[PDB]
């Protein structure tokens, strides 16, 4: 059965149907067994792509409703569309986020840390979509939470895994994005994203054939953002 | 342009 | 509103939601009065996007049906998948040609010669689009539906449309497709095609700059396929 | 595949 939700959700993955991808590896992650290399990676996909939409959606719209005619009607029906796609992105950060608490970081043995830098990055990223779209008092729990986690996250593979890994390096980029674009901590960002830089610079001779894309794509990003934000 | 993050 | 509907159509589409704007012009449909030739081109973009997908996503998965080797469980679950992909794309055909039937092209005065043509074509389209993934009887009635509203809007448009209008070049290029890829017909297929890129190059001296653009457009689409299928 | 409008 395993097997095949897992096939399931390659096949939506390749019909471009991320809705269906997603359900399919959320039944997987239910099943309570921690989940392969591929699995993760295929859950990883599925939700991000489901969650981008939303994200891509509330972008557009949040831009296009800070635009006036006095048309007090047509403001009100473009607000009410926008809370229709934020709802939806919620909802889509709490299923996640319930994955995230109720199986894949609780079944993370003490020693699993790339799994738990892994989950526990993610926990950040989904509290950052959150905080993202937040307005208000209820904005300050959600940016709290996201910081949580990718502090956590940071602790154990800054102590347990090396400079060049590519989950370490894109903990770090997500991690200072969240600094820039969250907390509006510019000097944070840019000594997060310059450390991890500059820390998988030293040990590149470190990396394989197979090893070396995955880590200077991200390395090319954190570059990036410096580029950007100096 | 924006921000980018792990893709 | 009918405007806000409208609105939120055009906000649907820059967000990249045609389930969405599909539903907001269904709406507009249903309200009983004739679309303008913005509205009725919203409606077309909306569904054209909504079935696309399902037809994308369908063509994938039945490739994959037909390189599924022996394995009978895996030939299940990919054919399983296709008949899910499959009924949502029929229930997009029901609610076009349904909306077809019961509003636009009942509502047509008998001088709206225009209109008829492009909703008869519309309704070729999806009785088409509904034989690509037919088998057996029911693709027998779908075929001979989609005929049937074809040949209707090939006649009105032969004897009420100028050859070089985008509607009757557009309404001949679908029915050649009909042709060639449903009836397995190239003979007629090609007789169809050739005679309404001849019929329109007679007069192409005569349009303006906006005219040339969009009826060039679709002769070039017609010669695309006469060279593919000879 | 022959190309639609």
């Amino acid at each position: 059965d395993r097997e095949q939700l897992v096939q399931k959700a390659r096949l939506a993955e390749q019909a471009e149907r991320y809705d269906d991808m997603a359900a399919a590896m959320k039944n997987v992650t239910e099943l309570n067994e921690p989940l392969s290399n591929e699995e993760r990676n295929l859950l990883s996909v599925a939700y991000k792509n489901v969650v981008g939409a939303r994200r891509s959606s509330w972008r557009v719209i949040s831009s296009i409703e800070q635009k006036a005619d006095g048309n007090e009607k047509k403001i009100e029906m473009v607000r009410a569309y926008r809370e229709k796609i934020e709802k939806e992105l919620e909802a889509v950060c709490q299923d996640v986020l319930s994955l995230l608490d109720n199986y894949l970081i609780k079944n993370c043995s003490e020693t699993q840390y790339e799994s738990k830098v892994f989950y526990l990055k993610m926990k950040g990223d989904y509290y950052r979509y959150l905080a993202e779209v937040a307005t208000g008092e209820k904005r300050a729990t959600v940016v709290e939470s996201s910081e949580k986690a990718y502090s956590e996250a940071h602790e154990i593979s800054k102590e347990h895994m090396q400079p060049t890994h590519p989950i370490r390096l894109g903990l770090a980029l997500n991690y200072s994005v969240f600094y820039y674009e969250i907390q509006n901590a510019p000097e944070q960002a840019c000594h997060l994203a310059k450390t991890a830089f500059d820390d998988a610079i030293a040990e590149l001779d470190t990396l394989n054939e197979d090893s070396y894309k995955d880590s200077t794509l991200i390395m090319q990003l954190l570059r990036d953002n410096l580029t950007l934000w100096t | 342009p924006r921000s980018l993050s792990s893709p």
